[PDB]
């Protein structure tokens, strides 16, 4: 079946840095849009970032200029690098595999999570 | 991949002053087939004057390329009628889509300025109603004048299909209810190929 | 590959005790090799067994096209209650899932105003009657035209349109024979959204 | 490398009977829907009949209750029986592979036409 296994969670100090990395099982992603969410306790699910199979990114407001991400289109695995983190930003960190339009997406598989905290 | 061929604005035609362009946009285009190709035909006879933009990835991962055809404008007045052939080869057989304006006979519009009704002006502000009845063909435009300035604050509704076969529409200008005390005159100006000058113009005031 | 729609109940079963609101699961382009597809039903997640599946009903694409109907115990949709169905089918590596709720948000009370016929539209042997009903959110609404209590049926009405301070409004026109308004005639529109006491309300409108 | 051949059109009299088929290359045809157009000089393609693989048939109403679609899946063929033949039935007469909707249906393949004149 269908994986989606992350990695790369853990504790950082405010103002450090975490690549968070989530591979797919092969063929699923291919040629589709591959999105990280998070969700912090008390508050949804909520979106952070996406990149296409052509590379175009899109980022929450939030996060602008702070978050990157990337993929490696060949080993099938997609990336988040988080830099300048802030205590707003502890969550469990969704990865996913993504259809539909940014306003209103549809999201084909999602991936177990990863705990990412970032102290004061 | 799908294919959607959409009119030309109504102002654009209506207004010598301003270009109609007609659009084929075809989405759903895949990575394994970048390539799309498009053909245009004016009544049949093949044109070539279209601007293709390159295309553009979305945010699902496939394409969406769009195609730009412009109108010698009374050619849509006149009932030209528009055909897009999307190729691609992801595809056994070419989509071709056909567009044009509506025939039949043209009917004048009706304008009729509303006041507001009084139970509204407990609120700050009132709206001021323009119907448009008895139009046809649909294609129309509608706008708020008020000391030639424009009114930026109004909203339209589509035509609505009456049983008749021919079209109304209702349009609301929201004005502060000092502006309406005070004599303030408001213009409702419609244009549509029916009517002389394609244009006309219906005043209300307090 | 075969793809899934939701569809909202609507706004009339919502609004009135008197009937009752469906949620509709539609699944086309369902190949011929394996026609049998699920249906599982979650109003909040937690799985309901209330759906009712026609049987699948071939189009002319040669494709099948099959529908599950969901009634809803009406108050549940008019409370915010979110609904998912579940899809999926030997064709379908992993199963489709779409969910729909009511609108989320506050919602706003329509206002009703009628207006005569302008005083032009008398050279015509018909006027027309109008109804601005706007403020209101969600867009959901029914409207209706009524004279002496009986309906009425020669009327049309827009659309709802999202206004600038991002609520709806639409107008209502009832088209009467000129005699019967200037005989001093009373008509009544008619109108039904959540956000007004008993659902309900009208306004009055005579020479 | 011919995909849906079309035969036995002819010359018939009014009110005779004639017996179209149309052979489509292996594959194409399977769990698809076929349908038959005609076009007279003058005028442009319209629609006569049409089977999908479930059996399921539509026409025109130029035609209904005077021609008959039918399909033999197992061998690719479609047949049209035309019946009571009036001069306007004279045209040519072309088979497809059809998709979409009966409003606006999408041809995937044609045939490569057969003439059809129904004499005085
Ligand atoms: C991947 O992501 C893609 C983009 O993110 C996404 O693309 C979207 O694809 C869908 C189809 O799958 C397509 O939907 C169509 O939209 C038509 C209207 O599009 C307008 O308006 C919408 C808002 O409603 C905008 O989103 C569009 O950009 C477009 O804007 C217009 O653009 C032109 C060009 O600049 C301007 O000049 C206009 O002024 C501007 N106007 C507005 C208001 O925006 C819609 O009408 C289509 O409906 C027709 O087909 C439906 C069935 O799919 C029927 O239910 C419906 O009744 C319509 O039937 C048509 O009716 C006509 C009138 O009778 C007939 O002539 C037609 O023959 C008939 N068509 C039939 C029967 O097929 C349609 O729903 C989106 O527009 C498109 N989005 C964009 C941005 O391009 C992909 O789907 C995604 N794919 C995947 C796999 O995830
Ligand atoms: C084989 O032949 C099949 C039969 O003709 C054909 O099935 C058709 O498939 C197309 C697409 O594959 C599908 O199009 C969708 O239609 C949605 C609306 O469908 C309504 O209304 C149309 C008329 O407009 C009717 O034709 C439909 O039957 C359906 O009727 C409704 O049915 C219910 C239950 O019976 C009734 O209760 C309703 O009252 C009734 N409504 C009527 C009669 O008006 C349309 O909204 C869909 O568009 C949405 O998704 C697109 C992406 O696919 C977007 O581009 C678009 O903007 C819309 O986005 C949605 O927006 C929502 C916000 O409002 C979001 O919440 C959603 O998340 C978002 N969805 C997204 C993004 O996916 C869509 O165009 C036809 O409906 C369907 N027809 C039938 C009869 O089943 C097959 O395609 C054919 N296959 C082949 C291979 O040829």
């Amino acid at each position: 079946q269908v994986q989606l296994q992350e990695s790369g969670g853990g504790l950082v100090q405010a103002g450090g840095s975490l690549r968070l990395s989530c591979a797919a099982s092969p063929g699923i992603s291919r040629y589709k849009t591959m999105g990280w969410y998070r969700q912090a306790p008390g508050k949804e699910r909520s979106f952070v970032a996406a990149i296409t199979w052509g590379g175009l990114t899109y980022y929450a407001d939030s996060v602008k200029g702070r978050f990157t991400v990337s993929r490696d289109n060949a080993k099938n695995t997609v990336y988040l690098q988080m830099n300048s983190l802030k205590p707003e930003d502890t969550a469990v960190y969704y990865c996913s595999v993504d259809g539909g339009t940014r306003a209103d997406p549809y999201h084909y598989y999602w991936g177990q999570g990863t705990q990412v905290t970032v102290s004061s | 991949p799908s294919v959607f061929l959409f009119p030309p604005k109504p102002k654009d035609t209506l207004m010598i002053s301003r270009t109609p362009e007609v659009t084929c946009v075809v989405v759903d285009v895949s990575h394994e087939d970048p390539e799309v190709k498009f053909n245009w035909y004016v009544d049949g006879v093949e044109v070539h004057n279209a601007k293709t933009k390159p295309r553009e990835e979305q945010y699902n991962s496939t394409y969406r390329v769009v195609s730009v055809l412009t109108v010698l404008h009374q050619d849509w007045l006149n009932g030209k009628e528009y055909k897009c052939k999307v190729s691609n080869k992801a595809l056994p057989a070419p989509i071709e889509k056909t567009i044009s304006k509506a025939k039949g006979q043209p009917r004048e519009p009706q304008v009729y300025t509303l006041p507001p009704s009084r139970e509204e002006m407990t609120k700050n502000q009132v709206s001021l109603t323009c119907l448009v009845k008895g139009f046809y063909p649909s294609d129309i435009a509608v706008e708020w004048r008020s000391n030639g300035q424009p009114e930026n604050n109004y909203k339209t509704t589509p035509p609505v299909l009456d049983s008749d076969g021919s079209f109304f529409l209702y349009s609301k200008l929201t004005v502060d209810k000092s502006r309406w005390q005070q004599g303030n005159v408001f213009s409702c100006s419609v244009m549509h190929e029916a009517l002389h000058n394609h244009y006309t113009q219906k005043s209300l005031s307090l």
